């Protein structure tokens, strides 16, 4: 197909993947976001409430201790649009664009929802919420910040103390060397030292 | 997640390769979204993890892209020492500090429909928030991220990376992203370049960065490294780059989570990949991405290990006579060509029990009682990197097992296994074979909460990114194929129907059949 959602023409090819031809950004972040929102509407209201902890609203005490942890770790809206005041000026209005690209076809849906809101929403009985550039930094920490996030040095601490209570430190400490490496000159790398 | 960069000279065609395999695990709706954009002077196909207003895997114009989780050192816990006298305080710069107070609000759904509401407390320190406590000891730990409060400059960056036009470009765009990834790049004259990106801090040389560092302000963070200190090289020599999610660069560390960055490491799979090609071709590194998801990766070292002790008693035991020939054929693979539902080399059963049985035989007496903690490192998915130590012999810290140790377990393991198959299929690997492990997309992702009814159809359990794209950056423009699961369209109907885009991707997922990348507009219309 190939639709107009105002001055962008959407294509969509066989797979349903869309292609977005605007002629400027302003216009295109826009319908980015909507494009996604008509596709994704339910995984993104979930996805945002992963990251402002309120998914126990939705699917039960089972995870409440998630939704600790997110907000625990989280940041308040006004903190997060500090980050987007401290951005190019370009890149803080696109960014607001895909918002009111989301938030355009939230309020389509909920003009027709039976037919523009997937059945989570009618099942679980509730309405998808409008958007603002926070929610979609949101969107953003909520997933990236698995990748970076760990507590292994607690692990090790842990690991390292129940050796010594049992072992001695002389030979708990050799232990966690060979468990817990300080550099294994032997792994594979990507680059070697005369790349960088 | 892994990827691969060809430079010039490694490709067949002249044209520089990419390619990706981003691990995000298997949803429905899929974790990624594919789109397509153009505008003036940005052309970009590919797709982003939900969510996010820009391409990480795919190409624009001039450059083809995608990334893997570093790993990097961007975390550090801190010890804070409280006051036995208030809990609510820590030693921080010689005075005590008073903990950052803020009671938090949770409604639940209630099984019977109503909701109820919870309160909690979470507390912060200078350094962060307090992730947990040992008030026994009178401390608190609390957690330091290196892009905390940088989270959008890492968008910006993301973003500008798709708006880059060549090396230069994109290189200011990494040395902005202040979270720990690996970034790839591909251009059409022939460029590949690697980057080990993220904002990195200068920490004490007076701490162990394995463990909590102190938090009473003498071993406080010094700012964050020069970007020119990340990993990072363009065009390197080798002419490829190939990344499973190990190690950047011979001296880089990560403190902490040096489990992931060992001798024995699954990268070894592209690798010999790569190494055993000349030039290549994206219909190569296809089957280099095949043998890295069926592969069982303990293979690579410890299968030789295994042959080698059996064949020294192969003479006088007909079984291990038997299990050398079959460990020898077998091309390392748990794989299932011919869908019969069980995977095809029935020695792959007796491998998998004999790793399990020597691994346990290595460790269980000694850290059996720490097992809790310790099995997810010496059994990772990554590699087994002291364990092979251990078994070939070679120096470690602590003297585990000598190699006559090591071998007379490699035989128990070996009789173990071996009777347990004898007594249960029989003598006859092909009875051996086991049924394969299935998978489907279902409705929780890695963020641990629900976002939808996920899929009904199993697939074969594979090693594998969530995505795949195959991008030759040819001079006319970027070309290849890649194939991005369950489907485009995570919609449901009210009455229940599945869009017919919800999950139309799953069966070229699991036969490795793959749609077209288009990127001319002439070809997105008759697409
Ligand atoms: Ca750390
Ligand atoms: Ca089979």
């Amino acid at each position: 197909d190939q639709k107009k959602v105002e001055n962008v023409t959407i294509i969509r090819d066989s797979y349903g993947v869309p292609h977005l031809y605007a002629k400027n950004k302003k216009d295109l972040y826009k319908a980015y976001g909507y494009v996604m929102a008509q596709d994704r509407l339910f995984q993104l209201e979930m996805f945002r409430r992963g990251n402002e902890g309120t998914v126990s609203e939705i699917f039960g005490e089972e995870y409440v201790t998630k939704d600790e942890q997110s907000r625990r770790d989280g940041y308040s809206d006004q903190e997060i649009q500090t980050m987007l005041n401290g951005l190019d000026r370009e890149t803080k209005q696109l960014i607001e664009q895909f918002a009111e690209g989301i938030t355009a076809y939230v309020n389509e849906a909920v003009k027709a929802p039976d037919q523009k809101l997937s059945k989570e929403f009618h099942d679980y009985g509730f309405l998808p919420r409008k958007w603002k550039a926070t929610d979609v930094v949101r969107l953003y920490m909520v997933s990236m910040t698995y990748f970076m996030d760990n507590h292994q040095e607690l692990k090790n601490a842990e690991i390292l103390a129940r050796l010594e209570r049992t072992y001695g430190k002389e030979k708990a400490v050799k232990m966690f060397d060979d468990l817990v490496w300080k550099n294994d000159l032997e792994a594979p790398t990507s680059i070697q030292p005369d790349d960088q | 997640s892994n990827a691969m960069i060809i430079g010039a000279k490694k490709s067949k065609s002249g044209n520089a390769l990419l390619f990706s395999g981003p691990q995000v695990g298997f949803v429905a709706p899929g974790f990624l979204y594919e789109v397509g954009l153009h505008s003036p002077g940005f052309d970009m196909e590919g797709s982003g993890f939900i969510g996010y207003p820009f391409i990480m895997f795919g190409a624009n114009q001039h450059l083809a892209l995608t990334a893997t989780a570093g790993y990097g050192n961007v975390t550090d816990i801190f010890e804070e020492k409280l006051n036995p006298a208030n809990s609510t305080q820590y030693f921080y710069k010689g005075k005590w500090r008073n903990m950052e107070k803020r009671t938090e609000t949770f409604i639940v759904r209630g099984e019977d429909g109503k909701s109820k509401k919870i309160e909690e407390t979470f507390f912060h320190t200078v350094h962060g928030p307090v992730i947990s406590l040992d008030a026994a000891a009178n401390v608190a730990y609390s957690k330091s991220w290196s892009f905390r409060g940088t989270e959008a400059k890492s968008i910006q960056a993301y973003m500008k990376a798709n708006w880059a036009k060549n090396v230069k470009e994109f290189q200011q765009a990494a040395s902005e992203f202040t979270m720990s990834l690996n970034w790839y790049y591909a251009d059409k004259k022939g460029n590949i370049a690697y980057y080990h990106v993220g904002k990195y801090p200068i920490r004490s040389n007076q701490i162990d960065d394995r463990f909590p560092t102190p938090g009473t302000g003498e071993y406080e963070w010094k700012g964050f490294q020069s970007f020119a200190k990340n990993p990072q090289a363009i065009n390197p020599k080798k002419g490829y780059v190939v990344n499973w999610n190990n190690k950047p660069s011979k001296y880089w560390r990560n403190g902490e989570y040096s489990i992931v960055w060992g001798k024995d490491n699954r990268v070894q799979q592209f690798i010999n990949g790569i190494e055993a090609r000349g030039k290549v071709d994206l219909k190569d590194l296809n089957e280099i991405n095949y043998t890295a998801s069926f592969a069982q990766l303990r293979t690579h070292y410890f299968k030789p290990l295994l042959i080698k002790t059996l064949e020294k008693y192969q003479s006088e035991n007909k079984e291990y006579a038997y299990l050398v020939e079959q460990l020898r054929k077998w091309n390392n693979l748990k794989e299932d060509k011919n869908h019969d539902g069980y995977y095809d080399a029935g020695v792959a059963a007796f491998f998998d029990e004999w790793w399990n049985n020597t691994h346990d035989k290595l460790f269980n007496d000694s850290l059996g009682i720490v097992s809790d903690l310790t099995r997810e490192i010496t059994d990772h998915r990554m590699g087994a990197t002291l364990a092979y130590k251990v078994l070939s012999g070679e120096p470690t810290n602590y003297q585990w097992k000598s190699a006559a140790a090591a071998e007379v377990i490699i035989l128990e393991s070996t009789d173990e296994a071996l009777a347990k198959l004898h007594k249960e299929k029989g003598e006859e690997a092909d009875k051996w074979r086991a049924p394969i492990k299935t998978m489907t997309f279902g409705a929780k992702s890695l963020i641990a909460i629900p976002h939808g009814y996920g899929s009904k159809t199993e697939i074969i359990e594979m090693n594998r990114g969530s995505e795949n794209h195959y991008i030759e950056m040819t001079p006319k423009q970027p070309e290849g194929f890649n194939v991005t699961p369950p489907g485009q369209i995570g919609f449901i109907h009210k009455d229940g129907t599945l869009s017919e885009h919800y999950e139309d991707q799953l069966s070229l997922y699991a036969n490795w059949k793959f749609k077209p990348f288009l990127f001319d507009k002439k070809d997105v219309k008759r697409a």
